[PDB]
């Protein structure tokens, strides 16, 4: 299994809606999730399945499923939203992760 | 509310057995699925293996033969043992529940 | 053949969730129940496989709280398959 | 050897076809048949059938019908009536939506 | 199956509640229904389902009882309903009918 | 539709064949679950026949090898034959489709 995340150092202003995407050679289907890795903290599993919110996850962060090119949008960015984000496969026991994206607040 | 804490040596010599132990702070090792994942400095991750709550494991073929994963019982802990290490194995290791809670992680250096 | 999983419930306003899974080409798999994406919270009664010649299909039944259902908590049935090395799942959203 | 019947409702909260599945288990030396009714009226629902999968002592099977999305939550009562010629026994299950 | 009514006839004034008690031997679960006799007209069924309403049926009456003892309870009797009410049991396929209970005006 | 129309000889002799027909208008006879019942001069009634959508039938005990209930697909008609009437079978016969649609009924007098 493979992953492609051809995005880096994306910036957003406060209040903007900023999206992150990931692609793979496999269609995968509704077999993905996403991570938020903040330096100094344990990473949290943030997006469940193709599009859901793990208990405790805010509603402002909404995903979108697909059979390729899976996406996420952070609506109304406020504060403490800068982290490395990763696309997580569920399709097969071997897992792969993309290189992730970094968010800026400028 | 169910945290994982990595534990192991900070440095291992080349061609020396490396062993790390996952400490589970809650729930039970008798429910759900547990694993070992590591992140390499160049912003890339690979899955090393799977532990079934009922016993039995799955390993990533890229770690074939050198990797040995087992589980304890009453102590709610798991461990990963690598019987072959090189300088390319320096990485941050994480303990995790399948698709749920990740630990803080620990970094292991493979060098003299 | 990767397994095919579906989850049905009696509805009709605890409510049982019956997870029906078929398509096991090597006849070996196990099923985990999750609440809001978190596993290990529900315990289901696991039936033995029917051992149909086509595939050794099976099902499981879990009692999920009526209050959680009325509050809109979703449930899911995730099937792990150690011989095909895959994961399949289905999701029940319910209705607040 | 009389059948046991359970009908399940595979539908989301959002209104508006919605499938309805009738499971018949532990039944039919020889054979039995399944009829679908709406508020006690037959002839309105046609369900997909499946062949018997036998354990050798008995068997189970099911049927599924597409019920319109504008009938659920209107108070319509749906039922699955399973009749077994041998033993001369008929059993049924009843389901309803939530207005 | 063996079925019997506890009373062959009853009388009640308009607007009050009436009831019929249906008794049977054996155990038939809930596989029962009720039937409205209309002399000079084709007789018609009600509570067709197992103690649940049937299409068109006036809201004055719903099914009640179980196993061995079933009842009919029609509140607010109105118009021309002064006729026999029959209890029908279909649990065993050699279907058995009981006698009817005649409702009089007073 | 729900229009079930009863027809029969009205008067038969003790040894003559008794044959009754029901015309069923609405839905289809092929929908199945059609029956044949009778109500005696008293207020007791009994079940006496079933036709399946498949053509299979069921006969009630005590009327063994007599009812021979039959259907005609192109006519959308059903009919009963009881062989000799025997003079006891004077009940009003009804066409009811398993409690869903009760049609008209009629009696047959037996005398000589
Ligand atoms: C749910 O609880 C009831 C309580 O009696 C029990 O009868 C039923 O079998 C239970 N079902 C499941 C799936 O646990
Ligand atoms: C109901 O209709 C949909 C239409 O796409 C079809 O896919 C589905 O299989 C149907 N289900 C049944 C039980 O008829």
């Amino acid at each position: 299994i493979v992953m492609t995340q051809s995005q880096k150092f994306m910036s957003t202003s406060v209040g903007d809606r900023v999206s992150v995407t990931c692609k793979a050679s496999q269609n995968v289907g509704t077999n993905v999730g996403w991570f938020q890795q903040k330096p100094g903290q344990s990473p949290k599993s943030l997006i469940y399945s193709a599009s859901y919110r793990y208990s405790g996850v805010p509603d402002r962060f909404t995903g979108s499923g697909s059979g390729t090119d899976f996406t996420l949008t952070i609506s109304n960015v406020q504060s403490e939203d800068l982290a490395e984000y990763f696309c997580h496969q569920y399709y097969s026991y071997p897992l792969t992760f993309g290189s992730g994206t970094k968010l800026e607040i400028k | 509310e169910v945290q994982l804490q990595e534990s192991g040596p900070s440095l291992v010599k080349p061609s020396q057995t490396l062993s790390l132990t996952c400490s589970v702070t809650g729930a039970s090792i008798t429910s759900g699925y547990w694993n070992w994942i590591r992140k390499f400095p160049g912003n890339r991750l690979e899955y090393m293996g799977y532990i079934s709550y009922s016993g039995g494991t799955y390993y990533n073929p890229s770690l074939k033969s050198r990797i040995s994963i087992t589980r304890d019982t009453s102590k709610n802990q798991y461990y990963l043992q690598l019987n072959s290490v090189t300088t390319e194995d320096t990485a941050t290791y994480y303990c995790a529940r399948d698709f749920d809670v990740w630990g803080a992680g620990t970094t292991v250096t493979v060098s003299s | 053949v990767a397994p095919e999983v579906q989850v049905l419930h009696p509805s009709s306003c605890s409510v049982e969730l019956l997870c029906l899974v078929t398509g096991f080409s090597p006849a070996s798999a196990e099923v985990e129940w999750l609440v809001d994406g978190v596993g290990g919270l529900l315990v289901a009664s696991q039936s033995p496989a029917v051992r149909s010649g086509s595939t050794y299909s099976l099902s499981s039944r879990v009692n999920v709280s009526g209050t959680d259902w009325r509050e809109g908590k979703s449930y899911s049935c995730r099937v792990r398959h150690p011989a095909t090395n895959t994961v399949v799942e289905d999701h029940v959203k319910g209705c607040p």
